[PDB]
C-alpha cells in the first residue's frame, strides 16, 4: 500500500505469514477466518467472502501480500490508530490487568501455531521486559511492535 | 578432488577425477578404472550433486543445473518409475514403455485439481490444471506444446490432458467427450505402425478446446499438418500402412467384407511389405468412437468404401493390365462409382499419347494418395462437425507434433518437419526469455546478460519470399523442365554465403561429402547441422494430382466421391505448410504456452533401460540446455523456505529448528550474513547464484558449534521478530474485523 512505510508493511509481511502456512505467498478466505478465530474473532464466511471480493480482481478466490495490503485498508480517524495498538494488547493480555504474562503470551503462541518452549516463553517475556518487573506491560508492547 | 561429470559415448555422461588440467581440455579418470585416462573439453565437463541418490522433483532444486546433473538427476526418477521432472515450468516426460500403476487413475486426477505446479509431484496433469486456471483467471487462451521424437509419447501426454480436463472440468459436458473420442478416429486414418512406433502420428495436430466467458466448453477444434503420403502406397521393411486398412480387413462384418470385396492383408500390394496390433479390437473400439460423435451407419460405410476403393486400385497390374488385375479394376472401379474404361484408360494414356509401366504406376498411386488424403481431410473435417461453434472466448490448445530427430537420409518431409520445429523453437526460446523475466522482476533479481541467439536467418533461408528456399522450389516445379539438380544450384547459387547453408562435400563425414552440390545442402539447424539429399524435392513438393486423373474422379457416379474434391498441374506442399504453420504461430503466440518436452528412453520399446547418450541428445535437439545456459546467467538454484528447513533443521539449534520455515530461513540469512549479491531471500524461495547454493550447503554442513555461535550472536534479533511477526498478526485480524464493520 501507499499509506505505510517501508517499516510497516515488511511487519505485515511478516505477519502475513501466518495466515499463509504453506508459503506460497497466497491466501484464501479458509486462512483469513482461522487466523482471526486464533485471536479471538468470527467473522461469518459471508463477511470474509464481502471482505475478500474488493480486493480480489479475478475470481481465482485467493489473494495474496499486496491485495492483503489493501484489504485492511480503511478511512480513519486520529483516535483508530492508537485504538487498535490498545486493543490488540488487549488480545495478549487476556485478563485484563494491564499486564501480559507468560501464561498469556504461551496462549497466544500456542493459539497462532507458533512452536517453543515454557523457558522460551519466559525468554520472550524476558526481552520485553524493559523495567524488570517480569511481565509486559502496554508501553513495552509498543516498544517492541515498532523496534528494528 | 572432488568426483565430477564428464563425457561418456554410450552414457552421455560418466563420474570421474580431474587429474589434470590443460588449456583447452582436462584430463579424466573414470571412477572405477585407475589408471585409464582420457580428455574432455573444459565445457563438457560439470560439476554433480555431493548425494548421487537424491532426486528433485524441479531441477532448479539442483546445487548445479546443468545438463550432465539434469541427465543424472531424471535417470534416477525413471528408474523410479518418476518419468515426470519439472525444469522451473517445464515438464520432461520419459516414456516408461508400460502401465505404471495409479499414476493416471481418476483419483489421482482429482488431487491434482485447483493445485499450483510445485504443490504436487510434476505430473502432466499439473500442466493441464495449470492451462484451465491461467485461461479461467487471466482471460487469455492456453496452449500446451507437446514436442520430442517418434515414440516419446507426445500423443499418449495428449491424450492425458484431454482425459484430465474432461474429468476435472467438464463432468456434465457431453462435448469433452466428443473431443477425447475423436483421436481414437484420427488414429485409424493418421496412425501406422513405423520402426520407432507401433502407433506413430503420421500427421502433425493441433488440439483446440474452445470456451466461453464462463469457462464452459462450447466446441472443439482440430488442426492437421503434413499427413505423410508416401506410405499410401509403398511401406519400409517392417512397417505397415495406414491402421484403417489393417482394422477394415480384419474386423468387417461378414456381410461388409463381401460388399467391399474385402480379403486378408496379404491379398493387397499396399500392405504387403502382426504380434502386439490388436486390429480386431481396434477395430470395434473406433466404430464404437464413431457413434460417440455422431458418424450414422451410411457414413461410417462411405468412408469404409473409399479405403477399400484405394486398395484395390493399388492391386492393378501393369502396357495394359494384366488379367490378374482385370478383376481388380473392376472392384476399383466400382467401389469408386467410376467407368472402368475410362479408369483403365486413365491409368495407361495421357494428354501432353501412351505410358510406360513406370509411368502408369505413378500414376495409379498418385491418384490413390489423392484419394486417400482427401479422405483423411473429409474426416478430420467431419471430427470438427462433432463440436462446432460460431464463437467463443477462449481456447485451450494442445500441439501434438514431430519434433527434430536423427535420419541416415533427410528428403523433403524432414526438411517441412524440422523447418516446422525451427519456428516452434524460436517460440519457444521467446517464451522461456519471457519467464525468467518475469520472475527475475517479480524476486528483484536483477539482469540477466544471457540471451538465446536467434534462428530467424535459419527461418528466413527457409521461408522468405522470392528468395526463400520454398519459393526457390516452387519456381522450379512451374520451369517447362523442372529438375532436383537446377533446384539445388539455385539454392547454393542464392545464398552462397548464408551463414546456415553448407555444401555436403564440406562436411567431415564421408558419406556427405559422397553428395555432389547439386544433389543436397547442408542446414545448420538449431539441433545441428542436417544434410539434406534434394533428390525427389521437386515432385514432393506437389501435393497436385494430373488433370486427367482428377477429372475422372471429380465426375464420379458416387457423390460422397464427388464431394471428397469439391476443391501446369501444381499445388505447393511446402507453401501450403508455411501457411498453415504461419496460422498455428498466430494462435500460440496469442496465448499463455506451457511445454512438455517428451523423451524416448532407447529404440526398443524396452521399460528401465535408460540409455544415456540417446537421452542426453534428444535434451539437447529440445532446447533444454539452451535453457539451462538462460539459467546460469542469473539464478539457476531456487528453492522454498520449506525444502530448505526440511534440509538443515537438523544441523540447527533445537531452539531455531521449532521456527517455521520462512522465519528459520531468515534467522539463517542474518546469522550467516548472507551477501546480498549472491543470495536473495524472495518471496517465498531463496534464490542463489551458480555455485552459491553448494556454498550455503557447506556452511550448514561445517562446525555445528561455530554454527550455534553464529545463531545466538542474533538471539535479541530472532526473539523480536518473533515478537513482531505475532503482534503485527494481532493488529492485522483487527484491522480485518474492523473492514468487515466498514462495510455495513
Ligand atoms: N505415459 C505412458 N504410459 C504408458 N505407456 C506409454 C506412455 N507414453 C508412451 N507410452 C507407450 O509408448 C508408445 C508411443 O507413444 P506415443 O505417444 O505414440 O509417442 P509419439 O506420439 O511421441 O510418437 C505408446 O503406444 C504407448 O505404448
Ligand atoms: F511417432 Be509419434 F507419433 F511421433
Ligand atoms: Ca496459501
Ligand atoms: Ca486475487
Ligand atoms: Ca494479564
Ligand atoms: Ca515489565
Ligand atoms: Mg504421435
Amino acid at each position: 500500500a501507499d499509506q505505510l512505510t517501508e517499516e510497516q508493511i515488511a511487519e505485515f509481511k511478516e505477519a502475513f505469514s501466518l495466515f499463509d502456512k504453506d508459503g506460497d505467498g497466497t491466501i484464501t478466505t479458509k486462512e483469513l477466518g482461522t487466523v482471526m478465530r486464533s485471536l479471538g474473532q468470527n467473522p461469518t464466511e459471508a463477511e470474509l467472502q464481502d471482505m475478500i471480493n474488493e480486493v480480489d480482481a479475478d475470481g481465482n478466490g485467493t489473494i495474496d501480500f499486496p491485495e492483503f495490503l489493501t484489504m485492511m485498508a480503511r478511512k480513519m480517524k486520529d483516535t483508530d490508530s492508537e485504538e487498535e495498538i490498545r486493543e490488540a494488547f488487549r488480545v495478549f493480555d487476556k485478563d485484563g490487568n494491564g499486564f501480559i504474562s507468560a501464561a498469556e503470551l504461551r496462549h497466544v503462541m500456542t493459539n497462532l501455531g507458533e512452536k517453543l518452549t515454557d523457558e522460551e516463553v519466559d525468554e520472550m517475556i524476558r526481552e520485553a521486559d524493559i523495567d524488570g518487573d517480569g511481565q509486559v506491560n502496554y508501553e513495552e508492547f509498543v516498544t517492541m511492535m515498532t523496534s528494528k | 578432488g572432488k568426483p565430477v561429470w564428464a563425457p561418456h559415448p554410450t552414457d552421455g555422461f560418466q563420474v570421474g577425477n580431474i587429474v589434470d588440467i590443460g588449456p583447452d581440455s582436462l584430463t579424466i579418470e573414470p571412477l572405477n578404472q585407475k589408471g585409464k585416462t582420457f580428455l574432455a573439453l573444459i565445457n563438457q565437463v560439470f560439476p554433480a550433486e555431493e548425494d548421487s541418490k537424491k532426486d528433485v522433483e524441479d531441477n532448479c532444486s539442483l546445487m548445479y543445473l546443468n545438463e550432465a546433473t539434469l541427465l543424472h538427476n531424471i535417470k534416477v526418477r525413471y528408474s523410479k518409475d518418476r518419468i515426470y521432472t519439472y525444469v522451473a515450468n517445464i515438464l520432461i516426460a520419459v516414456n516408461p514403455y508400460f502401465d505404471i500403476p495409479k499414476i493416471y487413475s481418476s483419483e489421482t486426477i482429482k488431487s491434482y485439481q485447483g493445485k499450483s505446479l510445485g504443490t504436487m509431484p510434476p505430473h502432466v496433469f499439473a500442466i493441464a490444471d495449470k492451462a484451465f486456471r491461467d485461461m479461467k483467471v487471466l482471460k487469455l487462451s492456453q496452449s500446451i506444446i507437446v514436442s520430442g521424437e517418434s515414440g516419446a509419447g507426445k500423443t499418449e501426454n495428449t491424450k492425458f490432458v484431454l482425459r484430465y480436463l474432461t474429468e476435472s472440468y467438464g463432468t456434465g459436458q457431453d462435448i469433452y467427450d466428443r473431443i477425447v473420442e475423436a483421436n481414437p478416429l484420427l488414429e485409424a486414418f493418421g496412425n501406422a505402425k513405423t520402426v520407432r512406433n507401433n502407433n506413430s502420428s503420421r500427421f502433425g495436430k493441433f488440439v483446440e478446446i474452445h470456451f466461453n466467458e464462463k469457462s464452459s466448453v462450447v466446441g472443439g477444434f482440430v488442426s492437421h499438418y503434413l499427413l505423410e503420403k508416401s506410405r499410401i502406397c509403398v511401406q519400409g521393411k517392417e512397417e505397415r500402412n495406414y491402421h484403417i486398412f489393417y482394422r477394415l480387413c480384419a474386423g468387417a462384418s461378414e456381410d461388409i467384407r463381401e460388399r467391399l470385396h474385402l480379403s486378408s492383408p496379404d491379398n493387397f500390394r499396399y500392405l504387403n511389405r502382426d504380434p502386439l496390433l490388436d486390429d480386431h479390437g481396434d477395430f470395434i473400439r473406433m466404430c464404437t468412437a464413431m457413434k460417440k460423435i455422431g458418424l450414422d451407419d451410411e457414413e461410417k460405410l462411405d468412408l469404409f468404401r473409399v479405403v477399400a476403393g484405394v486398395l484395390h486400385l493399388g492391386n492393378i497390374d501393369f502396357c495394359n493390365l494384366k488379367n490378374k488385375s482385370t478383376q481388380a479394376l473392376e472392384y476399383c472401379a466400382e467401389l469408386l462409382g467410376l467407368d472402368q474404361d475410362d479408369l483403365r484408360v486413365s491409368l495407361t494414356t495421357r494428354v501432353m499419347v501412351p505410358l510406360k509401366v513406370e509411368q502408369a504406376n505413378n500414376a495409379r498411386d498418385a491418384l490413390a494418395k489423392t484419394v486417400y488424403s482427401h479422405l483423411f481431410d473429409h474426416v478430420v473435417n467431419r471430427v470438427n462437425q462433432c463440436f462446432p461453434f460460431e464463437t467463443s472466448s477462449y481456447f485451450i490448445g494442445v500441439l501434438d507434433i514431430a519434433g527434430f530427430e536423427y535420419f541416415e537420409h533427410n528428403s523433403f518431409e524432414q526438411f517441412c518437419i524440422n523447418y516446422c520445429n525451427e519456428k516452434l523453437q524460436q517460440f519457444f526460446n521467446e517464451r522461456i526469455l519471457k519467464e525468467e523475466q518475469e520472475l527475475y522482476q517479480k524476486e528483484g533479481l536483477g539482469v540477466n546478460e544471457v540471451h538465446y541467439v536467434d534462428n530467424q536467418d535459419c527461418i528466413d533461408l527457409i521461408e522468405a519470399r522470392l528468395v526463400g528456399i520454398l519459393d526457390i522450389l516452387d519456381e522450379e516445379n512451374r520451369l517447362p523442365q523442372p529438375s532436383d539438380q537446377h533446384f539445388t544450384s539455385a539454392v547454393h547459387q542464392k545464398h552462397k554465403d548464408h551463414f546456415r547453408l553448407s555444401i555436403p562435400r564440406k562436411s567431415k563425414l564421408a558419406i556427405h561429402r559422397n553428395i555432389r552440390d547439386d544433389e543436397g545442402f547442408i542446414i545448420r539447424h538449431f539441433a545441428g547441422a542436417v544434410c539434406y539429399e534434394t533428390t525427389q524435392f521437386v515432385e514432393k513438393n506437389n501435393d497436385a494430382l494430373h488433370m486427367s486423373l482428377e477429372s475422372l474422379i471429380c465426375e464420379s457416379r458416387d457423390k460422397f466421391i464427388r464431394e471428397l474434391f469439391e476443391s501446369l498441374s501444381f499445388i505447393s506442399v511446402g507453401n501450403k505448410f508455411k501457411t498453415q504453420l504461419n496460422l498455428l504461430l498466430d494462435k500460440l503466440r496469442s496465448t499463455g504456452a506451457s511445454f512438455i518436452r517428451c523423451i524416448k528412453p532407447n529404440l526398443k520399446m524396452t521399460s528401465h533401460h535408460f540409455e544415456g547418450a540417446q537421452i542426453l541428445s534428444q535434451l539437447q535437439c529440445s532446447g533444454m540446455v539452451s535453457v539451462l545456459d538462460l539459467m546460469q546467467g542469473g539464478f539457476p538454484s531456487r528453492a522454498s523456505f520449506h525444502e530448505l528447513y526440511n534440509m538443515y533443521k537438523k544441523y540447527m539449534p533445537d531452539k531455531l529448528a521449532r521456527l517455521d520455515p520462512r522465519l528459520f530461513c531468515k534467522a539463517l540469512f542474518k546469522a550467516l550474513g548472507l551477501n546480498e549479491i549472491d543470495y536473495k531471500f524472495g518471496l517465498t524461495k531463496v534464490f542463489f547464484r551458480p555455485g552459491k547454493f553448494a556454498e550455503f550447503d557447506q556452511i550448514m554442513k561445517s562446525d555445528p558449534d561455530h554454527l550455534a555461535e553464529l545463531v545466538k550472536r542474533v538471539n535479541h534479533w530472532l526473539i523480536c521478530s518473533r515478537w513482531k511477526k505475532v503482534q503485527w498478526c494481532s493488529l492485522s485480524v483487527i484491522k480485518l474485523k474492523n473492514k468487515i464493520k466498514y462495510r455495513a
